[PDB]
This record gives C-alpha cells, structure tokens and sequence, in this order.
C-alpha cells in the first residue's frame, strides 16, 4: 500500500553526482592509462557488471586504486562514468567505437545495446 | 506522489 | 546532444538497495533508541538535509556511528530509510504522525509535504 | 533511450 515519489531516484542520482564533483566520500580512483577518475564504489557496482564483480571480491573490495586494461580509452571511460552518474550518454560519431568497447569491458549491457543500434543504422 |  | 536512458536512475537505486540488504560497503550505523540501521553515508546525504549537514562536517564525516535525538521513533526512521533506498513510502494512519516528525527532523521536505496533505484530508 |  506504499505511495511513490516519481522524481526520487533522479534526485538521489543528481546528489550522488554533486558528491562526485565535490570529491566528497569518493573511495576509489580508477586509473585508465595516464588518467585518473575518482568515484564511489557503490555507484560503480550499481552501474557495471565488471565493478560489481571487482568490489564483491573479498580482496579487491578494499583497494583504493583500480587499474583498467591498457586497451581502455580514457575518454570512453569518462563518457561512461558521466553516464553512470547522470543517465546521460554523450554518444558521438567520433567516440562511438571507444564507448561501445568500454561498455562491453565494463559490462554495461544497455549502453552496448544502443551503441550496436546506432552503428547498424550508419552501415 | 503516485500509486505505483 | 546526449541521449538518456529513462530507467537508469531507478536501476541505480535498486542496486543501492540490494547493497544495503547484503550489508555491502555500508559505512555508518544510525542509532535510534534501542535500534540500529546500517546505511551508506552517500545515500543518506543525497536524501536528507540533516545527513547532508552531518556528513559534510569535517569531524562528523569520519564517524561510524550517528545517534539520533531520543524523541525519534525507530519505525518512523525505518520507513524513511526504506523510502530513501526505494522511492516508496509506507504511509499509514498508524504511522503518519511519527513519519512526519521524523521527516521534519531529517529535513526530507517532499515527505513532509505529503504527510501534511494526508493529515489535512482526514480533518 | 530518449532525447532528453
Ligand atoms: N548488492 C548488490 C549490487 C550492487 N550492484 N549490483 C549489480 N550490479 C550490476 C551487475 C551487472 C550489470 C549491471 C549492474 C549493469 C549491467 O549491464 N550489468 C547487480 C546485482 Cl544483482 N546486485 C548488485
Ligand atoms: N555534494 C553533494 C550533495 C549530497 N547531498 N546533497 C544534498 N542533499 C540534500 C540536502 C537537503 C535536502 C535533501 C537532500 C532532501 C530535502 O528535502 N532537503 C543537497 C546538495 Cl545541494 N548537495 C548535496
Ligand atoms: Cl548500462
Ligand atoms: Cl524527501
């Protein structure tokens, strides 16, 4: 018999993105080649099958630094990290291949789906 | 607020 | 020029609630009289003006235990904590006064609003 | 997915 506040989940996510911008309670640095990205482990796990697996691991759960595969593109990661915290995906002709490969690695199925559909439409 |  | 995934914020919140149920990466215990509630500081701040103030404080940000005012009802807190993690509010005739007083203390304006409207309709 |  609950009532539901429609905008609640979006409001929570907006405030989690504000915490990320102010670097408040971030507990991990994701290293992608020469670039570093600070984030909240809980948000990373909630968005990504790869981070969900990493941070449920009894040893990796305590790491403050996670290094991604050297083939991962920093801009592609940046775009996906922004997506995680906002629901908005900056998908462009110039970045779509990098975004799709990063989303496959990060196990972000909905992003992979849409990248596949946008690529199929251009061929 | 809504009835979900 | 971003695209947006409509269900993303709800999916994130569902996974944050799953982490809470499994007690994964919870970093605080909220003590309400004889009861204890484990949560994620980032979610508490994102939902509550009181926790936002508490966890931005340079000393309180590092506490693992937060004790609420002894006048706060544990069930009222439990209902609001569930709301924070689900967008669903279990508002009933038997709990509405406790929920409203807890929401005022926690500074959860949207919950206070609706409690006020449900009370006004019954008088 | 939508145009926001
Ligand atoms: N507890 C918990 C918890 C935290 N996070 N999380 C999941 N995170 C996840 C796992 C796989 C995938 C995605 C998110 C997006 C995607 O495409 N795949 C799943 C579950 Cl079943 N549980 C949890
Ligand atoms: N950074 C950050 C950040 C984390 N959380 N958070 C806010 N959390 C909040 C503050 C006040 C109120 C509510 C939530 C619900 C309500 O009724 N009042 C606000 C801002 Cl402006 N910023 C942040
Ligand atoms: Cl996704
Ligand atoms: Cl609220």
């Amino acid at each position: 018999s609950c009532i539901q506040f429609t905008r609640h989940a979006s409001d929570v996510l907006l405030n989690l993105n504000r915490l990320r911008s102010r670097d408040i309670l971030t507990d991990v640095v994701i290293v992608v080649s020469r670039e570093q990205f600070r984030a909240h482990k809980t948000v990373l796990m909630a968005c990504s099958g790869l981070f969900y697996s990493i941070f449920t691991d009894q040893l990796k759960c305590n790491l403050s630094v996670i290094n991604l595969d050297p083939e991962i593109n920093p801009e592609g990661f940046c775009i996906l990290l922004d997506f995680m915290y906002t629901s908005r995906l900056n998908l462009r002709e110039g970045n779509i291949m990098a975004v799709m490969a990063t989303a496959m690695y990060l196990q972000m199925e909905h992003v992979v789906d849409t990248c596949r559909k946008f690529i199929k439409a251009s061929e | 607020w809504v009835i979900p």
